[PDB]
């Protein structure tokens, strides 16, 4: 997991 | 294998679902090192938890 | 001696009575075989309709699944043990709000993760525990700020005592929620057994022990989990509950501890934990060292019931009911994935 | 504790100041006026019967209300389980009713060694009188006393077995025998106050 620069999920 | 892990780690470490999914962070794997999940087990779930990750690795 | 026996009936016989009821209740050898031979979860619940546990699950859907059941056996506990604590007086009030403060504890870290990362608090409480609800609405509706959420802990929540092991509302950003979690469950361990202690008479005489196995069974885990870790050994020594029975110079050599080894070495000087560790071969197909210990604490708890004239009863149920809810949820999986060679991994009670 | 405190403070200031009396009368050589004769013999012989029969009574009431609330409460907590309960422990509580019979017919043997003197000076009161009213003060405690420790170990013990009953039927028939047990120290306190009674003759 990890939260992107928008922190949307993946 | 790593289902039955994580439903004994469930045995141990309680309801650990939520507090895993709510610590994202940062991906440790990509397609790192950067782990968010030390201390999880710290007091209760340990090995199992521990043993758990190992699996789903 | 304190001399219980005369007082203790007044305000708490009744709720004696009914807790050691609901006791009788818990499942027994038997029970769990019965349960271990089931083929489906239609038929877990069918042999479980049989014992105290009764149509509990009946209303449920029929396609059962784990979560359902887990579900349903910790409505059923919250609901026995808030109607027990409804019925009880200012002293055994007293005792029962310490033990849902061990719940507390973990539903104010899930609702301070959810608030650093940005998610409402009111859509975190579904996933607290019952047991340690914030009924109160000085920590709802908080606008996702920290500061606002430790001034709510501080102000309308029990927890406040607990806090003052922290410092100021910046630990929250600044510590490992692990970190804080065990910080507040080691002061809330210690507030737990000063108020065994004060009160003092059969109920310091049966519930000091299981502090003192519970101090003594986190430090032991802290001191193992914590070694492939950044955790340091001057910060790890701070998450030691000070009520357990390796405090004089126990404690310090398990902070000094750097292996697996030297814990074992640590433990061997005290023969009830020499047990426990000699037990727990921890390679594959036997017993691990928190299956030992959650054998010694079930064992703990069950003499609890020994003694009459005392509020460690109500704590010695509470957790041989998590316990027997483990279980059946431990049975459930084993049945639902087909993994019987397993199913006999869960600790009897009675 | 506050009230613990109160009992405490009171109890340690009644003992240091009767130290400290004693001592005084003691060492300023006025012991002649610290008559025990005096206070044991102008006290109206009455005042001892009366309390022995009131204390008889009470005293094992208040042990047989003792040992039924504390197995009551045990009794009604038990049975929301175990119904059964309530059927079958009543036996305990008729220990503990048991006790305060006792008592009210030790009053009555009392209450029948009374009579009135007629004198008011202790030549003309008189050793009888004097003894007997000191031996039914001192029978009234002895089987209200006893009573009262007996109702209580009775309630007790049946409340433990109550407890027992709401997990295993077959275990009651074999924990009654402590009740009985506890039951015969009440006897006892009323044989010896028969004994002490026995020759007790006012008038
Ligand atoms: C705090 C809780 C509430 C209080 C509960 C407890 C109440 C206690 C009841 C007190 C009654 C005591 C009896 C009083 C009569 C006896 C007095 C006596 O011995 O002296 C007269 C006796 C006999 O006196 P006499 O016979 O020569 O006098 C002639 C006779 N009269 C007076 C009647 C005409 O000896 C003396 O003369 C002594 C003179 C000095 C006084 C010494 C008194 C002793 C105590 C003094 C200190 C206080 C003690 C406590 C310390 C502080 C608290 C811990
Ligand atoms: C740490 C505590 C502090 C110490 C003091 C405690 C309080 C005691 C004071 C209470 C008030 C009484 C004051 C005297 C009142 C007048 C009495 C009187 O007329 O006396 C006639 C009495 C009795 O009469 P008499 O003996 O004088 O007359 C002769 C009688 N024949 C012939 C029979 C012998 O005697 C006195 O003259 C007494 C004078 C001194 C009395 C002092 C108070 C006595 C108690 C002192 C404390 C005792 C413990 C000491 C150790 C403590 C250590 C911790
Ligand atoms: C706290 C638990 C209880 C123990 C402590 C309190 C005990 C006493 C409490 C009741 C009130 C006081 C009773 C005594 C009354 C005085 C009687 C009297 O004057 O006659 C005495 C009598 C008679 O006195 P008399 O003046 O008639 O002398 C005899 C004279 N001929 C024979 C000619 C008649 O003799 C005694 O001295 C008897 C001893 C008892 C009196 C002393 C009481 C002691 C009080 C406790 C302090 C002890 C001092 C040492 C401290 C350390 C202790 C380890
Ligand atoms: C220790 C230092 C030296 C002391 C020496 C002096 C003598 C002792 C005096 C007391 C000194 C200590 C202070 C205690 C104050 C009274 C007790 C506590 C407060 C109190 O009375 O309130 C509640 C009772 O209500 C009430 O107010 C009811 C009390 C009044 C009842 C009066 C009847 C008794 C008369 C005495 C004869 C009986 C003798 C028996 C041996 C009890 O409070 P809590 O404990 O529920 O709450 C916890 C805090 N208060
Ligand atoms: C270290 C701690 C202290 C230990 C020491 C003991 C302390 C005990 C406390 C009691 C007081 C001390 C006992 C000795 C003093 C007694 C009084 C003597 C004074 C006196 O001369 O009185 C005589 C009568 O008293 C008498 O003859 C009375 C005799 C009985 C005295 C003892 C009774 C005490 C109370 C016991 C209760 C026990 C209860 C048990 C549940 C005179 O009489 P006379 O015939 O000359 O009259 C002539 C009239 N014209
Ligand atoms: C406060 C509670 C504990 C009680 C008070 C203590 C009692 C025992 C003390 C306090 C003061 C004392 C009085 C002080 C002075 C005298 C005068 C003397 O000629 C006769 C005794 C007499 C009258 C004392 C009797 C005992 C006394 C009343």
């Amino acid at each position: 997991g990890e939260l992107n620069k928008n922190r949307h999920p993946n | 294998e790593a289902a039955f892990s994580l439903a004994e780690a469930k045995f141990t470490a309680g309801d650990f679902s939520t507090t895993v999914i709510q610590n994202v962070n940062k991906a440790q794997v990509k397609i790192e090192g950067t782990d968010s999940y030390e201390l999880t087990g710290l007091a209760r779930g340990g090995e199992q938890l521990a043993k758990l990750k190992r699996n789903y690795a | 001696s304190f001399f219980p026996e005369l007082y203790f009936n007044v305000d708490n016989g009744y709720l004696e009575g009914l807790v050691r009821g609901l006791k009788a209740g818990v499942l027994s050898q038997a029970d769990y075989l019965n349960l271990v031979q089931c083929e489906t979860l239609e038929d877990l619940k069918l042999h479980l309709q049989s014992t105290d546990y009764g149509n509990f699950l009946a209303n449920e859907a029929s396609p059962l699944t784990v979560s359902v059941i887990d579900d349903k056996l910790k409505e059923k506990m919250v609901v026995e043990f808030r109607h027990m604590r409804n019925h009880a007086y200012e002293p055994l009030a007293s005792f029962l709000d310490f033990i849902t403060y061990s719940y507390m504890i973990d539903n104010v870290i899930l609702l301070i993760t959810g608030t650093l990362h940005q998610r409402s608090i009111a859509e975190l409480v579904p996933k607290c525990h019952p047991l340690g609800s914030f009924e109160q609405m000085e920590a709802v509706n908080i606008a996702q700020t920290p500061a606002e959420l430790y001034n709510a802990i501080l102000v309308d929540t029990p927890l406040a005592a607990f806090f003052q092991d922290c410092i100021s509302e910046q630990d929250l950003d600044e510590m490992n929620i692990e970190i804080i979690r065990n910080t507040l469950y080691k002061a809330y361990l210690e507030s737990f057994y000063k108020f065994c202690t004060l009160l003092g008479g059969t109920t310091a005489d049966a519930m000091c022990p299981i502090l003192e196995f519970e101090a003594d069974r986190r430090a032991f885990i802290i001191t193992i989990n914590s070694f492939g870790t950044e955790l340091s050994k001057e910060d790890r020594a701070k998450l030691f509950p000070h009520c357990g029975r390796l405090y004089p110079e126990g404690l310090a050599q398990l902070a000094r501890a750097d292996d697996y080894e030297q814990v074992k070495n640590v433990a061997d000087y005290y023969p009830e934990y020499k047990l426990l560790f000699e037990g727990a071969g921890s390679n594959p197909g036997d017993k691990t060292l928190e299956d030992r210990f959650f054998e010694h604490e079930v064992k703990l708890n069950k003499l609890a019931f020994l003694n009459q004239f005392h509020f460690g009863v109500f704590y010695a149920f509470v957790k041989l009911k998590e316990q027997e809810c483990r279980n059946i949820v431990w049975i459930a999986e084993c049945i639902a994935q087909r993994h019987r060679a397993k199913i006999d991994n869960y600790i009897p009670i009675f | 504790t506050g009230l613990e405190l109160l009992y405490l403070g009171i109890f340690v200031a009644f003992w240091a100041c009767m130290i400290v009396v004693g001592i005084c009368y003691t060492i300023f050589d006025l012991g002649f006026r610290f008559d025990v004769a005096w206070f044991l013999t102008e006290t109206s012989p009455f005042m001892w019967s009366n309390l022995g029969i009131g204390l008889a009574i009470s005293l094992s009431v208040v042990g047989a209300a003792w040992g039924i609330y504390i197995t009551g409460s045990s009794i009604i907590g038990g049975g929301v389980k175990a119904p059964r309960i309530k059927t079958k422990n009543l036996v305990s509580i008729i220990f503990c009713e048991a006790v305060a019979i006792y008592g009210i017919i030790m009053a009555i043997v009392i209450s029948n060694m009374a009579e009135p003197f007629s004198a008011t000076d202790p030549k003309a009161i008189g050793h009888r009188n004097y003894h007997a009213g000191y031996s039914m003060f001192g029978a009234g405690l002895t089987v209200g006393l006893s009573n009262l420790f007996c109702g209580v170990c009775v309630g007790i013990v049946g409340s433990g077995a109550a407890l027992a009953d709401a997990q295993n039927p077959s275990l009651f028939v074999k924990i009654l025998i402590v009740e009985i047990f506890g039951s015969a120290i009440g006897l006892f306190g009323v044989i010896v106050a028969i004994l002490q009674t026995s020759r007790v003759k006012m008038g």
